[PDB]
């Protein structure tokens, strides 16, 4: 992953 | 969003597309967010949790394209980034997941009406529309869960309020659902918010205006049956709204 991930704790996310 | 309609901004004008600044000068989208008034925007904490910075974001009103100019944009930069001290996430839920942006032009403007710019109203306190009532979500997030690419046109779908109860079942949520939380979803779970969408809009038809009933916040994946979208819970968070946005 990286810095520009959009949403990266949204729903479906890496962090969601 | 999975599934619904390519739209435009003149559709959906309280809109606000949110953005953030690298090193390298590089500029990727971060959440959407709600005008809900000339100087300020509402969006989800989750979405700037890691990056805390103010000077990091941008923020377009009247914008319907990711990575593309559109006519009637206006550009803005982020003056106070208001995250709530009591964030919190488990595994999937995230309470007290609300931010807000209040924005400033480079020429030190707030906000006008356009065609393409309109704040929408926020509910009264604890003023909901009764669960079935349909509602609207916005946003450039995800057209499936399994896609690597945003789409470059906003889109908008229709999903409906769902009880409290039904969304407290087990087989749905259970008890990470709580009263300062929506749930919305579609009868047929083949439309929903995705990533990309969270910190967007949830629009009710209330008091017959058109109102921010919620915040796109958490889910477990997207347009899964049995798992709506969840919501921040707007109508319940007006103290916190007022006691951050007085002028
Ligand atoms: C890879 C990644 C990215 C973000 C923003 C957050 C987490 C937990 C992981």
């Amino acid at each position: 992953c990286s810095r520009f991930v959009v949403d990266c704790r949204g729903r479906g996310g890496p962090c969601g | 969003i999975i599934g619904g309609e390519f739209t435009t901004i003149e559709n959906q004008p309280w809109f606000a597309a949110i953005y953030r600044r690298h090193r390298g000068g590089s500029v990727t989208y971060v959440c959407g967010g709600s005008l809900i008034s000339p100087c300020w925007v509402i969006s989800a904490t989750h979405c700037f949790i890691d990056y805390p910075k103010k000077e990091d974001y941008i923020v377009y009103l009247g914008r319907s394209r990711l990575n593309s100019n559109t006519q009637g944009e206006m550009k803005f930069e982020v003056e106070n980034l208001i995250l709530h001290k009591d964030y919190s996430a488990d595994t999937l839920a995230h309470h007290n997941d609300i931010a807000l942006l209040k924005i400033r032009s480079k020429e030190g403007r707030c906000a006008q009406p356009s065609r393409t710019i309109q704040t929408i109203a926020l509910p009264s306190m604890y003023n909901d529309p009764q669960f079935g009532t349909s509602c609207e979500i916005t946003g450039f997030g995800k057209e499936q869960s399994t896609d690597y690419l945003y789409p470059e046109q906003l889109k908008m779908t229709v999903v409906k309020l769902i009880s409290h109860r039904e969304c407290q079942q087990p087989h749905y949520y259970g008890s990470e659902v709580t009263t300062k939380m929506l749930c919305a979803a579609d009868p047929q779970w083949k439309t929903d918010s995705c990533q990309g969408d969270s910190g967007g809009p949830l629009v009710c038809s209330l008091q017959g205006r058109m109102t921010l009933t919620g915040i796109v916040s958490w889910g477990r994946g997207c347009a899964l049956k049995d798992k709506p979208g969840v919501y921040t819970r707007v109508s319940h968070f007006l103290p916190w709204i007022r006691s951050h946005t007085k002028e």
